[PDB]
């Protein structure tokens, strides 16, 4: 004996369909960048094992039908299979969270790239003397970056002073004059 | 028993107006050019020396570099697709009379594509892909008498050194073996060599 | 030796550089996601020209080919 | 200047209450003594991208903003510090984008189309030695 | 290995405060191969089963390692060789019974010696395959005979850090370039089947 | 011991143009061509001529570099077969004219190698196989007199240095051991076990 297989949320059949909305709705959490949900809560509906294949399998479908921009009907369609409960559980689910969704892939694909700049964060300080010169004082900027390659975040830092930072902002502002031909 | 075939039909026209270059010289000039050019590809990394066989060709003539090299890359796109087709010589020789090379050219340049494409079928197999390719091996065959941990140990063991070619380097692989993994090693690499000496 | 387990591209045009006001040519990246030994999973980008893209897709039409006359 | 002179005023008040105070061994440093001596830890800014309700919001998608199934806001970060992060950032760019032609946009649009077509359109050792000597 | 002192052998005596034989059996045992980290942790376990103080416990399994690993690797085979090593003032039911346990384990001490010994890498496992390649995007067809051999291969842990201890990799090989190794190794083979080297 | 009574110089079609080349090469000039490949057969990270060497080689014999160099890697190998088998010398002179070379150079041979060859049989029998060797040994001594937590101290202290060469790296790392008094007998007394592991082998 084994399950149906089929639309790959043939898993979804397990649930008591009680319980779809909140669980396909931290899912779609989770592809947005917050929390998946916590096995604890389901470990009576699937093996341990098997709940791992539960968030990949539900992850792929709404992200597949966001991304091709499918009407509502070949939606529908692709659902025959489930649950009338589960049909509508996720039909809601799309027309709630498509445009949540949506922004999610177009963050991705910027990752299609070596480096990303994952935060950054800036100091303002004033340098009072040195070793060189009693009467110092002269105004510095740190920038901190935290750039994202090969899987892993790497700190670097970059100090500037008066001229500097206007030389990098009058470059950012060339920049944003095309970006903004864009936007 | 051989058909005439031409290597494909997208070609330039610049080639057909250098084969009429190649009509210009005399049969002299034609034969050294093409012995020149087979020169090369014999040694098909002297690029230097072609050059400067070309160089000295495109002096004696007193013929324009630039022309020359132009007849150069026209008679090089022939061989090319040939090499990998593995086309027959007169293949090749209907191929450049269509490109209008004269017949009698033509003939002694498939002729020279003849014997040299043995030579160069063998050169681009070597080319093909391989993966971590070993390059050289060496060994130690001992016994370990003591240790730090008994007096006495008595312990045969094989050592290897394996050199890999990994693209534009190369590593050291050092690996030990005991007495009886040399055997099953050795017995492995013998049926190895059996089934690389038959197939199907 | 190493296996694809996702593909992924995407279409794009190069604008505007501060050196140079009018790039404007196109170009196709890849993502690949490979699997090492052992399962170890990693990631591989690289850009193209549409001319290599063309090139790229080209040869792969010559594997299918020969494989199924192998 | 008044306000440069105030401003170094409360910088060397400052320096004095921290020369005043002696240097204590890190494991008995109480968490004032941690923070002035360096040995507390600070937190990175990272900032995690939030869902709000909005007002406007009707049908299905005001049905789920008006449910369970929405936290509140600054709750849907675990820790205090990407919590803050978070809504530091999410108010930013709220400013960048309310603080910002058709026919040059579509214009623009069109030179890039006209490129990618026009781009297109080109379709339109003693062990070696052995080797050499006796196995080659 | 260094001789024992009489400090060695009063940590022995803590075995009269050991609750069983067998417990004086597993200290034995796993002193020999416990590490110093082992050492840590099976000192705890020491202290936990006895109730003895850190103290006794610690100079106990430091004692029974370095009187276990000294009769291993001088390779003691009788009883008389390890009770010469004993004190004649060293409690003489405890003395017999501590011999016993060593007479027992010491044929399995030096097998077990004998495996972790120092080394290059070893080599854990060997795969292989021969394909005929037929062709490639220079060559329109081929007929050529190929090998890849693929090795496992393991390095102490100690040595490896952050990587991992075992790792794979692939070789390839031509027959010109096999049948040459094929010699090389054969060599060795010729000059062990009568058991002693060309 | 004994030695294989076969071909330990071998026929091959590089062979033979190599061996009609070195009948040919200046008799006066290949006594010295031999010495220096000897000299340096032990190793691995270096050529036995430089290649202004090399032209000036060529200039004498009047071969193409490649024949030049085929004709090295030849009598490299010949070499080479003669230190794994160290081979006696009357055996060496009948195995070159198996090979049919020339008497004068066959004889040149045995001459070269009989003083030379037992020294470098030696060298590489003290060739190591290991990504590692340790290559230099150095030490200072030192009293200790005050730290920061204890004043009035006389204590000598060793500092040791091992060079260990990264063959692989071609890079020499050096390792700092510090020991005291107690320590560095201890360290002794292993070694003084490893000796006496080694005197069992005589």
């Amino acid at each position: 004996m084994e399950p149906e297989e089929g639309t790959p949320l043939w898993r979804l059949q397990k649930l008591p369909a009680e319980l779809g909305p909140q669980l396909l709705h931290k899912i779609i959490d989770g592809i947005c960048g917050r929390a998946y949900p916590v096995y604890q809560d389901y470990h009576t509906v699937w093996e341990s094992e098997e709940w791992m294949h539960v968030l990949e399998d539900i992850a792929k479908f709404f992200k597949a039908i966001v991304g091709k921009n499918l009407p509502d009907e070949e939606i529908f369609q692709q659902l025959n299979q489930l649950n009338s409960l589960h049909q509508e559980t996720i039909m809601k689910c799309v027309k709630s969270r498509k445009d949540e969704i949506k922004q999610a892939l177009s963050r991705e694909i910027v990752a299609i790239s070596s480096a990303q700049l994952q935060d950054f964060d800036w100091q303002v300080k004033l340098a009072l003397s040195s070793d060189k010169i009693a009467a110092l004082r002269m105004p510095l900027l740190s920038l901190h970056l935290d750039v994202k390659e090969n899987g892993e975040v790497k700190p670097y830092s970059i100090e500037m002073s008066r001229e500097e930072l206007q030389n990098l902002i009058q470059s950012l502002e060339a920049a944003n004059k095309v970006v903004l031909q864009l936007k | 028993m051989g058909r005439l075939h031409c290597t494909e039909d997208p070609v330039p026209e610049a080639v057909g107006g250098d084969m009429q270059q190649l009509n210009q010289l005399g049969a002299q000039q034609f034969s050294a050019l093409t012995e020149v050019l087979f020169h090369f590809l014999t040694e098909p990394k002297e690029v230097e020396r072609f050059l400067a066989q070309l160089s000295e060709f495109a002096t004696t003539n007193q013929i324009s570099l630039g022309s020359l090299r132009s007849i150069v890359k026209s008679l090089l796109l022939v061989p090319n697709g040939a090499l990998k087709k593995s086309l027959t010589a007169k293949q090749v020789q209907a191929d450049f009379i269509t490109l209008g090379l004269s017949e009698e050219k033509a003939t002694y340049f498939s002729e020279k594509w003849k014997q040299n494409a043995p030579t160069l079928a063998r050169w681009a197999i070597g080319q093909t892909l391989m993966i971590n390719q070993l390059i050289d091996m060496e060994w130690k065959f001992g016994v370990t008498s003591g240790s730090s941990e008994l007096e006495k140990v008595g312990s045969i063991f094989l050592q290897l050194k394996l050199v890999v070619k990994k693209g534009n380097q190369t590593e050291n692989v050092y690996i030990e073996l005991t007495l009886p993994q040399f055997y099953s090693f050795l017995h492995e690499m013998e049926r190895v060599r059996t089934s690389m000496e038959c197939f199907c | 030796t190493n296996q694809l387990v996702d593909f992924q591209w995407k279409l794009g045009m190069a604008v505007s550089s501060d050196t140079c006001r009018s790039l404007k040519y196109p170009y196709v990246a890849v993502m690949l996601k490979v699997a090492d030994h052992s399962g170890q999973v990693k990631t591989k980008c690289f850009e193209m020209t549409i001319p290599q893209f063309q090139n790229f897709y080209r040869q792969f039409k010559e594997i299918a080919a020969v494989i199924e006359t192998v | 200047a008044g306000d440069s002179a105030i401003l170094l005023r409360a910088i060397g008040s400052q320096i004095r209450d921290q020369l005043a105070l002696p240097w204590v061994p890190p494991h008995l440093r109480t968490p004032k003594l941690q923070h002035l001596q360096g040995s507390a830890l600070q937190k990175p800014f990272h900032a995690s991208r939030l869902v709000v309700p909005e007002l406007s919001s009707r049908g299905e998608p005001r049905e789920f903003q008006a449910s369970p199934l929405l936290l509140p806001v600054p709750t849907q970060v675990p820790q205090p510090v990407g919590r803050v992060a978070s809504l530091l950032e999410h108010h930013a760019l709220q400013l960048c984008q309310q603080t910002g032609t058709r026919a040059q946009r579509q214009r623009l649009q069109k030179q890039l189309t006209e490129h990618l077509r026009q781009s297109w359109g080109l379709l339109g050792s003693r062990f070696t030695h052995s080797e050499k000597f006796t196995f080659h | 290995m260094a001789a024992l002192t009489a400090e060695h052998f009063a940590a022995l005596q803590s075995l009269l405060k050991a609750s069983s034989k067998d417990v004086v059996r597993q200290l034995c045992q796993e002193s020999f191969s416990s590490s110093a980290l082992g050492l840590k942790k099976l000192l705890d376990v020491t202290c936990s089963s006895l109730s003895v103080t850190q103290e006794e416990a610690e100079e106990l399994l430091q004692a029974l390692h370095r009187l276990t690993r000294l009769v291993a690797f001088r390779d003691l085979s009788s009883a008389e060789a390890i009770l010469a090593l004993f004190p004649e003032n060293f409690h003489q039911n405890l003395k017999n019974l501590l011999t016993k346990i060593i007479l027992e384990h010491v044929s399995t001490w030096r097998t077990e010696a004998q495996a972790n010994q120092i080394s290059l890498p070893r080599l854990v496992d060997l795969d292989w395959r021969v394909d005929i390649k037929t062709s490639s995007d220079s060559i329109s067809r081929m007929a050529v005979p190929t090998c890849l051999l693929q090795m496992k291969i393991q390095e102490d842990p100690s040595l490896c850090g952050d990587k991992p201890s075992i790792s794979a990799v692939t070789v390839e090989l031509s027959k010109e370039t096999l049948d040459t190794m094929l010699d090389g190794l054969g060599r060795i083979r010729d000059q062990l089947s009568a058991v002693a080297s060309k | 011991m004994a030695v294989p009574a076969a071909l330990i110089l071998r026929e091959s079609p590089s062979m033979k143009k190599a061996v009609s080349l070195i009948n040919a090469i200046d008799t006066g000039r290949f006594p010295r061509l031999l010495t220096r490949i000897l000299q340096k057969l032990h190793l691995k990270a270096e050529s036995s001529f430089s290649e202004e060497e090399e032209e000036k080689l060529q200039a004498a014999f009047s071969l193409e570099k490649q024949d030049l160099h085929l004709v090295l890697e030849t009598i490299s190998f010949i070499l080479e077969q003669a230190v794994y088998h160290n081979v006696k010398p009357a055996a060496l002179q009948q195995q070159l004219e198996n090979i049919h070379l020339r008497q004068d150079k066959a004889e040149a041979f045995v001459n070269t190698w009989s003083s030379m060859g037992q020294e470098t049989v030696e060298k590489f029998r003290q060739r190591i196989l290991a990504p590692c060797k340790l290559e230099t040994v150095g030490w200072q001594l030192n009293l200790q007199m005050a730290h920061s937590a204890q004043a009035k101290l006389k204590s000598p202290q060793a500092v040791l240095q091992l060079g260990v060469n990264n063959e692989d790296s071609k890079s020499l790392e050096k390792v700092l051991v510090e020991f005291s008094h107690k320590e560095l007998f201890d360290f002794y007394n292993k070694l003084e076990t490893i000796q006496a592991q080694l005197d069992s082998l005589t």
